[PDB]
């Protein structure tokens, strides 16, 4: 009875069509990634599969409540009723979330407005395989993600200082490849609809 | 449910004759309107086609030019225009409603034209 | 207090906004401009006669019901309002299977400008149909199109144009195809007429010229070297029946096997290609070498050092003469 | 105001409207006028006995509750209005997997005229069954059908008609041919009544007459059999004493022929009978395997192991140099005139 | 065009027996033919639509039959009031007609 | 107006309705009659161990909440009122992939007869799992079934039965598969017991005999004639080693290929198939034909054993052929 | 008369917050789980995954869905599952799972009078199986199945098995779509996972498989033994018959190399050599040494004693290798 009136107070007078601080400042989103298992690096299709727990952290002052509860650990029901950034992976050929037995999504809201949204994704990304020196070759495959509609003046991505953590790199389906290292990177792209902050994760792989 | 035509016509050869039939009990915008020629002691010869909701007309290649079909919406009536009447045009004319599975359901009572 | 102002502005924008009615429903044909940013071209496939395109399809038009005069900002909204606003019914005619990416959310942009300009863009992967003429395969050029048309609104209801008219399509230079090479692309605007009315059509065409590397290291050079291998049989003494018969037979067998391996990787076209013409001429030359040995053996045993002496250079000279004519008729 | 006049027309049309009931549920039959604009006749799968067709399927019917009086005679509306009105439940009787296209918007059309006459066009890619009788493969012709009708409404409730003349009510587009093996000869329509467990339903048939183009199976199999048989004919012009040469000649021709027999039955299904190409395969097997028996007879009837009393030229080879090519040549004039001419 | 070649010109039999007609098509008309009667000094009335579909008011003795090209109309126990002229049409294409089969005593 | 009646009637039936509760919720179980009009059986595969079946799946029950004593006519309503009424949650146990067809609308029928009956039909393309015993392949008869069951409602709530007995499944004989022939179909009503209750189950089954033409034309007759070229070896003087050894290896390697050709298409079954005993039986006669030359090339470096073989080798194969064919047919 | 259970069902959903979990600020929420494997589907080596059809049962006590009336249990429609709190259980090593939706969504929902809830749903899980293909094809894979909550930690949702620990993952006897493997048995497990967001319970269950060797004795092993014996025919021929023993040498090397490419064509492009290429490479060694032996005879030709000493040793040195290779693994 006490938590549901908190949630009913949060959702009233709320527009999920608008990002927080629409005409004030860009929405600073701290992203984080936990790689479950890098899948097979197909070459004849120039691609790779990756399974991650994509995490995002931002602030919404509309989602501010005062009470004893310090954190509201919630399920994917309340995901579609708040504003969630339009993060997409720019070099993903086809990819999807997971829906069994429930939509594999997490939502936690602190009492100051920290919005932690974490979902589970399986991404067929694209990395043009340097087709030289084969089979004594080495490769660097990227994973670039950015917002779709919100430019640099509206959404700014910043890497959290706990950005990447491979799971085990033991059960990884990299048969002919071996996971060497990684480097979290960020940049601003100039498209026909504005300037966008693009964050790339280069996964270093060498043929065994 | 009733297709009522005009009266019998008797004109000299080479002239023009206006020939008509008024359709009642329905609207002509739904179904196609057909014209047909019945010579005495002969079979039926189809004159032409008209789509009153569209105005599109299609004619028999032996009846192209010498005959055309017009229609209007308010009077719910189809019309024939005949030009350069000859001795072989002495026949009786019917207007046919397109019915179920393109079958010429309803027919008029028949206007017979005569030349001299 | 910017939040309340933007909130009350967006609220009024859709208070009665009729989704069922186009802008100027009874007025002039709304003008819709198109921008396409090509991301990749994936599988230009001959066996299915299609190519896979991935683009950033952008549509821009003016809705004077979506106009605001209190905020000097280009309002980018969440893409869930795009199901509440009128968007054009643009489809692709040669489309076979398409989808709009949905990770992490539906990949679609909505942006309301203060004059009413609705910026509606999508990330679309289309497997568009491209019926190919393989009369010159593999040395040939392919012209693959994308036919951008409205479906339900005629030329007096909607109007299409390319935004910029030459730079409307960006990113086609960066595209690298493994077996192909994009030479040219053109932006053609026209109107198509069907039985239900006249509709505006934008067409984006590509010209794909094939690379001659893998074909010359897989198809042409093994066939040429196999036809070289048949001319070793010309130099052998006639009494060696097993050696020359086995060499001619293995050369006949190799040519047949390679033409099979090459024909089943293509659709069952009823004409002859240029690679099929070359692999038929090579088979005729190999068959003529084997019948030359059979003629030598018949003219010795049944009924001899001059037939293999004049044919030793005869085949090469003509095989080179066939090669000059073949590579000049093409290329 | 400007579009409020049309909004109060659409909201008046949909006020008190039940889309669960067909027009004239208790008084008449809802006739449906239909035409198909075939934008592309797609590939025909021999193995799956199916074909693909991309259409602009149009339906038209009269609704007496959708009458308006306004400044516009035709309401050219979008697809959100289509789900709020009654539309017939037309389905394809021999369809396997059909896709109603919806990129970027649902590819539908809805045009209410001022007396209630509707027009409903859709983009579909119908994968339909085309049962095949391949006893004359590959010189065969088929009539791939396309049957459609109502699912729930019987003949007493919804009947289907062609809106133009039936010879002109299925129009194939000029560039609409994604066929690479067949070629379309002409379309043919019919209308009939089919009876099921539930009732009698009006079915509209459209037959697409296809003929296979033999351009591929010549270079692919017929000409390798001709070259394999004519190849195995020149083994009789070799020396009588040359046993390894004619032996490897016979066995390699037999291998090429018996691998032609395997590859021959690919991309067509595992039918129980034998096609015309299979009968040709049997004869170009017989005229290769009969050469090696002739060689075995010669090797049984040969003498010294060189070519002193020299060996003589065999009489068996001199008849087989003439009889075997002509008995091949008589067969091809019989085979090709039987199947290709008729 | 589509040429209707219905045969014969006239049939002269008595009242109370089976009589059949015929209508041959030059090209394909698929169950789209029609049969009309022509009394003296009377407009035509429809009898059969489709290939064999009895129109309303037609007695049960009038049984048509159809196919892709060959068509026929069978009359069982024809009476004296059926002594009229019969016409064969088609509408798979633009409509044509036959010559006409009459009846006599 | 009459459409006004047919609405005020439907709007009165489906109002106050509870789609969450089955008819006679606190009372007797509801009897659901079923009848199926098979329309086609497409792809009976052995690699995927399944068959694809397209059917017109009809169901029939009685709901007293949908009884209208007004209109003397059965009411066929748009497919979209099926989502507003209670329907049984019938599923298939051996299902792998299924879809109701949705062109041009969703292919389903609902008809409400005045007593309360509900005729609910669907057009479903099920890919049903069918485990196949390929020991007698390809002279085999696989028995493929369709396991119709309710999911949530037990025998105390839902009752499943065939409507019109064996006249309930129709259109089965007309189905003509390319590589099989439908020998018999049977309809079984039984109750399976799970951990959470006892559930009704209708079992629909087929008997599919496999033809043999394609295999005689592809696998059997080429292997038989690759054995005869082997037999030819005895017709060449042993002195011609290259010619004889050529024959031997060609047909040995050709036999091995024929055997390995038809194995990557079929699934990796652990047992050995009836086609494989023929391909091993012809392999031994091919292998012993080359070893027949190995004995005579060892003895000399003659015709007595050579002619012995040209006599026994075509007979032993015939005698082998005899019993194989007898057993497998 | 139906009306009564309508008002109890309307009363039980009047105030329910699917967002909140049973006992949010009070205690734990224990989700008793059963698995009924209706058909353990095929195992794919190339994709390192396996298919499994289950009846994923769950039970849990929500004390807001308590009712008092005529009935004791209520079998409501699976649509009362989309408007109540169901657990957010996901399969940790899954790749693509489907909940079947024919002719309705395959879900079972029963609310007990005391407020307990039984929630069964039919699934087809394509979970990952890490495989060591180094004893191929005598290897055994304990392909497991891990499931747990996604957003709820060990301080909010804990998972327990329902019955006795062995009597939980019930497997249908007749239903088994394995053609390569045979199911020896299944082993369950209950753990606690620590991820950056907290600790969660992971209920893991392994299925112990073992590969049936009968395919590979027939497909690869016997066609490798037969071509060593075929290559040993060349020792019994004539010394002077050089074109005959050449053809045995070339074709037996070629039919072994073709079998070598086929062997690896049944496994992913891994770097480690399986215990099946180590059979062919030794079998390739005996075939190549047969050609070197004939090349040694061809150097010393002008009955060879070197030919007779290879008619015994090579048949019995290959025989001892089959008594070592097929005694250690098998
Ligand atoms: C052309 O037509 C097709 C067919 O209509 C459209 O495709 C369909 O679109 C609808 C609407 O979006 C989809 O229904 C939705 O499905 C969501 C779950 O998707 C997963 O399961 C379905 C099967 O049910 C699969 O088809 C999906 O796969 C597809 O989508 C993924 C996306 O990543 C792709 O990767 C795949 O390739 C496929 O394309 C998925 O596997 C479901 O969540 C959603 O319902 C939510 O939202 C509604 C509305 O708010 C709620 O009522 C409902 O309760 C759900 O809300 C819960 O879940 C969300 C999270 O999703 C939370 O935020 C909420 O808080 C709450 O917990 C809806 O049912 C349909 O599945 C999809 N099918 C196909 C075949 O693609 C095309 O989009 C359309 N396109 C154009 C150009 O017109
Ligand atoms: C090109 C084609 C060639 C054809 C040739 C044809 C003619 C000749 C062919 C004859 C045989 C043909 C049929 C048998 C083959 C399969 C075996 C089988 O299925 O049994 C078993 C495998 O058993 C073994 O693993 C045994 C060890 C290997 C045997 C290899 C040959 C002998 C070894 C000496 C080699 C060196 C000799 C020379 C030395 C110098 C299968 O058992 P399972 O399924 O794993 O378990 C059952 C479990 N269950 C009870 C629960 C169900
Ligand atoms: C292995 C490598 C060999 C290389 C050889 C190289 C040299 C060979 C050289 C040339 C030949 C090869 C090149 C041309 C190939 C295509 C021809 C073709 O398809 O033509 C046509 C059909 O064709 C027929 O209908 C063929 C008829 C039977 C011919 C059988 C062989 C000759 C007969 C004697 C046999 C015994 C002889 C011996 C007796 C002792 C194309 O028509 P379509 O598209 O099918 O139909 C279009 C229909 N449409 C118009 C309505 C749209
Ligand atoms: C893989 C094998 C590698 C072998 C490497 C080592 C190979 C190696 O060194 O061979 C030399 C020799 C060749 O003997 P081989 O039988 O091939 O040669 C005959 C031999 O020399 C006779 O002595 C000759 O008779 P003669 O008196 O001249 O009349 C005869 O001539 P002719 O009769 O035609 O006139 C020759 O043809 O073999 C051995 O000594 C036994 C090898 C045992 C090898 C080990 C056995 C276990
Ligand atoms: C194909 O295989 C199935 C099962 O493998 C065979 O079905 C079996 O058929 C018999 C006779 O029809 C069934 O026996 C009957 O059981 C019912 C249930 O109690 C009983 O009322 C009858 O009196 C009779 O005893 C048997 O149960 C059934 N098996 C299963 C598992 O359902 C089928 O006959 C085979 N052949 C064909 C052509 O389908
Ligand atoms: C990722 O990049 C940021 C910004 O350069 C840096 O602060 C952070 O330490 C990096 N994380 C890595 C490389 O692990």
């Amino acid at each position: 009875g006490d938590v549901t009136v908190i949630l009913n107070n949060l959702l009233e007078g709320y527009d999920n069509k608008l990002r927080p601080d629409i005409g004030v400042k860009p929405t600073l989103i701290h992203t984080d990634m936990y790689v479950n298992s890098i899948g097979p690096v197909n070459a004849i299709n120039m691609e790779y599969t990756i399974d991650i727990f994509f995490a995002q952290t931002w602030y919404d002052r509309r989602l501010k409540f005062n009470s004893t509860i310090k954190v509201l650990r919630l399920n994917s029901n309340m995901v579609g009723k708040i504003w969630i950034p339009d993060t997409f992976f720019r070099n993903s050929k086809k990819a999807d979330a997971h829906w069994i037995t429930t939509p594999n999504r997490m939502l936690r809201i602190w009492n100051d407005g920290r919005v932690l949204y974490t979902l589970r994704l399986t991404i067929d990304a694209e990395c043009q395989l340097q087709l030289h020196n084969f089979p004594m070759d080495e490769h660097s495959c990227p994973l670039e993600f950015s917002s779709y509609g919100y430019p640099r003046e509206e959404i700014v991505y910043q890497w959290k200082r706990s950005s990447v953590e491979v799971g085990d790199t033991r059960s990884w389906r990299l048969y002919q490849f071996s996971f060497v290292g990684l480097r979290n990177t960020t940049e601003v792209v100039k498209t026909t609809s504005g300037d966008y902050v693009v964050m790339s994760v280069y996964f270093d792989l060498s043929r065994r | 449910v009733q297709l009522q035509q005009s009266g019998a016509e008797l004109v000299k050869p080479g002239a023009s004759v206006k020939l008509s039939c008024t359709a009642s009990g329905f609207n002509i915008k739904d179904t196609y309107m057909y014209w047909v020629k019945q010579r005495p002691e002969q079979g039926l010869e189809w004159i032409g086609r008209i789509d009153p909701a569209n105005g599109d007309t299609k004619y028999d290649p032996k009846f192209q030019g010498k005959a055309t079909i017009t229609t209007d919406t308010f009077s719910n009536t189809a019309y024939l225009q005949l030009s350069s009447l000859t001795s072989e045009d002495t026949a009786v004319y019917y207007c046919a409603r397109k019915g179920l599975r393109w079958a010429m359901d309803y027919w008029g009572q028949g206007t017979s034209v005569t030349v001299s | 207090s910017n939040m309340s102002l933007v909130k009350e502005t967006v609220d009024r924008l859709l208070k009665g906004y009729d989704i069922r009615l186009r802008p100027d429903f009874g007025g002039p044909p709304v003008a819709v401009g198109m921008n396409i940013d090509i991301a990749s071209i994936d599988m230009v496939s001959e066996v299915n006669m299609d190519y896979t395109l991935t683009m950033y399809f952008q549509q821009a038009w003016r809705d004077k019901r979506l106009s605001y005069n209190v905020i000097p900002l280009n309002l980018t909204l969440d893409n869930r309002v795009a199901d509440q606003l009128w968007v054009p019914d643009t489809y692709f005619l040669n489309d076979k299977k398409s989808f709009v990416h949905g990770v992490t959310v539906k990949n679609r942009m909505i942006r309301l400008h203060p004059d009413g300009t609705v910026l509606y863009g999508l990330r679309i992967t289309t497997t568009a149909a491209c019926m190919m003429d393989l009369r010159r395969y593999p040395l040939d050029e392919q012209n693959c199109t994308l036919e951008i048309e409205s479906y339900g609104y005629t030329t007096d209801d909607i109007e299409f144009y390319w935004r910029g008219d030459d730079n409307a399509v960006t990113g086609v230079t960066k595209i690298e195809l493994p077996q192909f090479s994009i030479v040219d692309y053109k932006l053609i605007t026209k109107k198509v007429v069907f039985s239900t009315g006249s509709y505006p059509r934008l067409s984006l065409s590509f010209k794909l010229k094939r690379n001659i590397g893998y074909f010359i290291l897989q198809t042409y050079m093994p066939s040429i070297l196999i036809t070289i291998l048949s001319w070793v049989s010309f130099w052998i003494n006639y009494d060696a029946s097993a050696a020359r018969v086995a060499l001619g037979i293995t050369t006949v067998l190799t040519m047949t096997t390679i033409n099979t391996h090459l024909r089943e990787t293509l659709p069952k076209i009823p004409y002859v290609k240029a690679i099929d013409m070359y692999l038929m001429g090579c088979f005729v030359f190999v068959f003529m070498a084997l019948l030359e040995y059979a003629l030598v053996n018949y003219i010795f045993f049944g009924r001899v050092n001059a037939i293999d002496r004049w044919s030793r250079i005869f085949f090469p000279v003509v095989f080179s003469f066939f090669n000059i004519v073949y590579w000049l008729y093409y290329v | 105001d400007n579009t409020t006049v049309f909004t109060r027309i659409l909201d008046r049309l949909l006020d008190g409207y039940d889309n669960r009931l067909r027009p004239g549920l208790g008084e008449r039959v809802t006739e449906v006028k239909t035409d198909i604009f075939v934008t592309s006749f797609g590939p025909v799968s021999d193995h799956d006995m199916e074909y693909t067709i991309d259409v602009f399927f149009r339906q038209s019917w009269k609704d007496e509750r959708l009458k308006f009086k306004g400044p516009m005679t035709v309401l050219r509306l979008n697809n959100l209005m289509a789900s709020k009105i009654w539309t017939p439940d037309t389905f394809f009787h021999n369809g396997k997997k059909s896709v109603a296209h919806n990129m970027t918007m649902p590819n539908k059309l809805l045009r209410i005229t001022e007396d209630g006459t509707l027009l409903y066009t859709m983009r579909l890619t119908v994968r339909a069954e085309c049962p095949m009788h391949l006893e004359d493969f590959p010189m065969d012709a088929h009539a791939c059908p396309l049957k459609f009708g109502s699912y729930a409404y019987t003949r007493a409730e919804v009947v289907y008609e062609w809106t133009r003349e039936p010879a002109r009510s299925v129009v194939v587009a000029e560039d609409g041919s994604r066929l690479n093996q067949y070629d379309l000869l002409g379309q043919t329509v019919d209308s009939g009544i089919v009876q099921s467990s539930t009732g009698e339903y009006v079915v509209m048939t459209t037959h697409f007459h296809l003929k296979r183009k033999i351009g591929y199976f010549v270079i692919q199999t017929y000409l390798p059999c001709i070259m394999t048989v004519i190849l195995s004919q020149v083994s009789f012009w070799l020396n009588r004493e040359s046993v390894p040469a004619r032996t490897v000649f016979g066995v390699t021709t037999v291998l090429t022929m018996t691998t032609l027999s395997i590859s021959a039955r690919n991309s067509l299904p595992k039918v129980a009978y034998a096609t015309a190409m299979d009968w040709f395969i049997a004869v170009c097997y017989a005229f290769v395997f009969s050469a090696l028996i002739e060689f075995a007879t010669v090797n049984y009837f040969t003498k010294r192991g060189y070519a002193k009393t020299f060996n003589s030229v065999s009489k068996i080879d001199r008849l087989s140099r003439i009889a075997f090519p002509l008995l091949f040549g008589i067969f091809n004039l019989v085979y090709w005139a039987t199947y290709l001419n008729r | 065009n589509i040429v209707m070649t219905q045969s014969p010109k006239s049939m002269s039999m008595s009242v109370g027996e089976r009589v059949t007609l015929s209508c041959k098509a030059s090209e394909y008309v698929g169950t789209y033919v029609s049969w009309y009667q022509q009394k003296p000094e009377q407009s035509p009335k429809l009898l059969i639509y489709g290939a064999s579909n009895r129109y309303t008011g037609v007695p049960d003795r009038f049984t048509g039959s159809g196919s892709a090209t060959d068509f026929t109309l069978t009359i069982g126990s024809v009476q004296a009031e059926d002594l009229a002229d019969y016409h064969c049409g088609q509408s798979y294409s633009y409509p044509t007609f036959g010559a006409g089969t009459k009846l006599e005593l």
